[PDB]
RNA sequence: GUAAAUGUGAUCGAGAGGGAAUGAGCACUGUAAUGUGCACAGGAACGAGGAAUUGCUAGUAAUCGUUAUCUCAUUAAGAAG
């Protein structure tokens, strides 16, 4: 219909050029995998550091089907992202897909609190994080960020989702996943 | 036995009969030991559930899965 | 104080002169900036997009947004 | 540690304060000092055992550090109205409701606390509610029975 | 003050009407009993009824009838009447007022003892 | 060949539901206005004109059932198409079916316009009503 | 210059039809269901036969819709509403069907379950007593 | 009584969510309504749950209907698929 060119994302987004921008998490982030839509059914979840190799925006709608009443409905989670790329593309005016990406780089705390003690009482010191667990959580702290700011206000929640994102990518306070990030790396540095 | 009773009209002078439907455990009684309880009626077999399982290799069930 | 049931002459006004320069805008912006009711903010948002002063840019479903003046897209 | 609960404020027409001894309560840990994530209700009425067998109102285990935290109620009731409500004891300006004994853990706050008035013409005022701190009645000759500055 | 009255009809009329006529007033649920034909043991309980508002004069009551028939409709042939209806203990009596037309005879006695702890 | 296919539902049920009201071949059931066309639903239709949307979406299941050389259509048949599930407190929603009796009169009516004949096992077109779906679907596609 | 054209009229407040008060911010079907008697589905029956655009506000009608309103509400049989859409169907004490409106309601409830009580009717007995009457089972569930 | 979630367009707008106790009716099953269906009302608590506590590693958990499966005249908010 719209296209006879090469694959873009929703048939709109360029797929191309896309740098990671910290080195730390490279190997970590599958933007090479050319696909019209954010759906595969690839059974990689039976392997080693297969949910690894998912493609991003996938990983991203997957965090959606939540909040108990949600599970299983992956249809209504690409309607919401696709149009909160039409938000995200239109402010920021580059492509949504490095608007992500710059999102997950900044939202992932790099030192955490645990428990080291073995052979007596468990006393609580910091640690740090490895690749793999720092962009499993910015995924989780940029959801929570969304679902909870949508719950009782007028608001729709495509127009949330442009609001965080923007934020995360460019650092700022304003972004609730961002705060987050700086509270656990707080504490960390006070339990040092 | 499909047994019969006797009705009056509205005019308690003339009469009508209507028959009794059979239902219930009444007549649905296991055949191997009488039970109202625990019959299975399917395949038109009319045995309760304990017997069925001491019986059911002579009649040719088996357990496959 | 609850929202409102009209769109009086100088609130017309002022959100003419207001929906230039804006980008993206959308339903609740009206009814969250000024004080209209969701029943009155799409039949302005409505009448705006016929009279060319603002333009619509989706309306999937019920989900539907719309541009002024200063909206650029991307370009290849 | 001992907290002593005081109701605290101006009192007119007022001959007794009788008080619940069921307190919504913020709890802090004295071992990982974390504070419970949720208030919990410490009754006079629920009855719980340390690992020691001695009687407590309330015992909770930390999430954080596993360890036990126990809380009794000790009312400072002079009498019981009507064989239900523990009359708080008066003291100067104040009225003396209970003093809780917290083991292995701080009270932070209490939240709210359920509060009857007996007036001085005898009537019973109960579950009173404050607005802002203040809390008035009047009876039919018209004695007034007022609160102000509730604490 | 005006004549008792069950859906438009005065109890004038009311106690000349034939069963077959005054079941067009009747609730749906005892319309279709009626339609459904009396059993044997209910025609006993009416041709008494019938027989005694007719035998009885003068200021004497009539003697009590019982019955076991708590299914059945009160109709307006058993008006003053003092009929005795099983409890499934014992027949408790009642009088039949006009005002109880429209209901079956098991709404006005309990079975059950009422429960205080 | 099968022509109806060429067209999108969403654009065909609206067109024909005009060319009905200008000629009345289809006349409202008896208080309309305020039935409901099933049990299942909650209130009764927001457009005042869902009779002629009925007869413009009956004359569809039939051309696409000719197209596809289906057995004929029964009562039953459409009763169930229209269906949707019912509402029950505190119980799971149920699948219910839709009235019949819209459904009787909007297929005798199209008997008397000579656009419906009655089958021994059910309904089918007429000459006429597929002429008349013929001429419409050949404008609306230029 | 331009003008809008679109508007709804300059709006009251809230109205009074049948001692009760309606909300003039609010639109006719939910608004009408503040009296008593009406009810969502004959809200919607009513505004057909007098003929109100569902869409206005309370506030915005006219002493004449609101005549047309309440003569529909005192006589739905005229304006060809079929009485078993009403609320009082073959009447005991008239034979008659009727729509109760407002205090109607508890008035008449109150005088029929009165005298259910006056001769006994177990029925009656139970609501007066804070019972269940429609066979529901009493142990588990319905305390305090 | 031959899916429902679901797909498109309208609509409604923050107790238009929710359907508990109850009225005069209109039908069905039945030997008998006390059981079930329907229409018009009526419109209770509940605004996400203390101490505790139960399963679950992939077409799994949770969601959604459906039973020419079992009970069954009429009755599933139960099991077994
Ligand atoms: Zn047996």
């Amino acid at each position: 219909t719209e296209t006879s060119g090469d694959i873009k994302l929703f048939g709109r987004y360029p797929y191309t050029d896309l740098e990671v921008k910290d080195i730390t998490l490279e190997k970590y982030i599958n933007v090479a995998s050319k696909v019209i839509l954010p759906h595969t059914s690839s059974r990689l979840n039976t392997k080693k550091f297969g949910r690894t190799k998912i493609p991003v925006v996938e990983r991203f709608v997957n965090a959606m089907m939540r909040k108990g009443r949600n599970n299983g409905k992956k249809t209504l989670a690409m309607r919401i992202v696709k149009d909160a790329f039409f938000i995200i593309e239109g402010v920021t005016g580059q492509n949504p897909i490095q608007i992500l990406v710059d999102a997950i780089c900044n939202s992932g705390p790099r030192e955490d609190s645990a428990r080291i003690g073995k052979g007596g009482v468990m006393k609580r010191s910091s640690v740090d994080v490895s690749p793999l667990r720092r962009i499993n959580i910015a995924i989780f702290l940029l959801a929570k960020g969304v679902r909870n700011s949508t719950f009782k206000d007028i608001k729709m929640l495509p127009e949330i989702i442009a609001e965080e994102l923007i934020n995360a990518a460019k650092n700022t306070q304003s972004s609730f996943a961002v705060k987050k990030k700086e509270e656990i790396e707080r504490i960390a540095k006070s339990n040092r | 036995m499909n047994k019969q009773m006797i009705k009056y009209n509205a005019d308690l002078e003339t009469t009508f009969t209507v028959e009794r439907k059979d239902f219930g455990r009444t007549n649905r009684r296991c055949r191997a030991c009488f039970a109202y309880n625990g019959v299975i009626r399917k395949y038109d077999l009319m045995i309760c559930r304990r017997c069925f399982r001491e019986y059911a290799g002579d009649i040719g069930f088996k357990i496959y899965d | 104080v609850k929202r409102h049931e009209r769109v009086e002459d100088d609130i017309f006004n002022k959100i003419v002169k207001d929906v230039k320069n804006m980008r993206i805008l959308t339903r609740t912006t009206l009814s969250e900036r000024y004080n209209l009711s969701l029943n009155i903010s799409i039949k302005l948002l409505r009448f705006l997009e016929e009279n060319q002063i603002i333009k619509l840019i989706s309306s999937h479903r019920g989900s539907k947004i719309y541009a002024g003046s200063k909206y650029e897209p991307l370009k290849v | 540690m001992k907290y002593n609960v005081y109701i605290e404020g101006t009192f007119s027409g007022i001959q007794s304060i009788m008080v619940e001894q069921v307190y919504p309560i913020t709890i802090k840990c004295s071992g990982c000092n974390l504070v419970h994530k949720k208030d919990v209700i410490l009754s006079i009425d629920s009855i719980n055992y340390t690992d020691k067998d001695e009687k407590v109102n309330l015992k909770v285990k930390c999430a954080s550090c596993t360890r036990q935290m126990y809380i009794l109620i000790k009312s400072m009731a002079t009498e019981l109205y009507e064989e239900k409500f523990y009359c708080a004891k008066k003291e100067d300006n104040r009225y003396l409701a209970s003093q809780l004994q917290g083991r292995g853990c701080y009270i932070e706050k209490i939240k709210d606390a359920n509060i009857h008035v007996l007036s001085e013409k005898g009537r019973i005022y109960p579950d009173i509610v404050f607005d802002e701190g203040y809390w008035r009645e009047e009876d039919n000759m018209n004695n007034t029975s007022s609160i102000e500055d509730f604490n | 003050f005006k004549e008792f009255s069950y859906k438009g009809v005065n109890l004038e009329t009311l106690t000349s009407m034939s069963i077959s006529e005054f079941k067009e007033l009747l609730p749906s649920k005892l319309r279709r009993s009626i339609n459904r034909g009396f059993s044997a043991a209910e025609r006993d309980f009416i041709k008494k009824c019938i027989k005694a508002r007719s035998e009885n004069t003068g200021l004497e009551r009539p003697e009590q009838i019982n019955t076991n028939t708590r299914n059945l409709p009160i109709l307006p042939t058993m008006i003053g009447l003092q009929i005795g209806v099983y409890s499934g203990r014992d027949f408790m009596p009642m009088v039949i007022k006009e005002e109880m037309l429209g209901r079956r005879l098991r709404d006005y006695v309990e079975t059950r003892k009422l429960c205080t702890h | 060949n099968t022509e109806i296919f060429k067209v999108r539902h969403d654009t065909f049920i609206p067109a024909l539901s005009e060319y009905l009201r200008t000629n009345k071949t289809v006349v409202p059931i008896k208080n309309f206005d305020i039935i409901k066309t099933s049990r299942g639903k909650e209130t009764s239709p927001l457009d005042i004109n869902w009779y002629y949307t009925r007869a413009a979406s009956i004359i569809r299941k039939l051309l696409i059932s000719k197209a596809k050389n289906e057995k004929p259509l029964s009562i039953v048949r459409f009763s169930s198409e229209y269906g949707c599930a019912k509402d029950r407190g505190n119980r799971p929603n149920k699948h219910v079916r839709a009235s019949k009796g819209i459904i009787i009169k909007i297929l005798n009516d199209l008997q008397e316009k000579g656009w419906v004949e009655k089958k021994e096992n059910g309904w089918t077109l007429k000459k006429e009503a597929e002429e008349v779906s013929k001429q419409l679907i050949e404008k609306l596609i230029n | 210059k331009l003008v809008f054209n679109n508007n709804p009229l300059p709006i009251q407040a809230m109205i009074r039809m049948f001692n009760t008060n309606i909300d003039g911010k609010k639109q006719i079907i939910k608004a009408l269901t503040t009296i008593r008697g009406i009810g969502d589905r004959l809200s919607l029956a009513i505004l057909r036969r007098a003929k109100i655009p569902t869409d206005k506000r309370a506030g915005e009608l006219t002493e004449d819709e609101l005549n047309e309103i309440n003569e529909v509400i005192l006589n739905p049989q005229k304006y060809d509403i079929p009485e078993w859409m009403l609320n009082h169907q073959n009447d005991p004490i008239d034979g008659t069907t009727k729509h109760l409106i407002g205090n109607q309601i508890e008035g008449t409830i109150r005088l029929w379950n009165e005298r259910g009580k006056k001769i006994g009717l177990v029925r009656a007995f139970r609501t007066s007593l804070g019972l269940k009457v429609r066979g529901q089972r009493t142990k588990s569930n319905g305390r305090g």
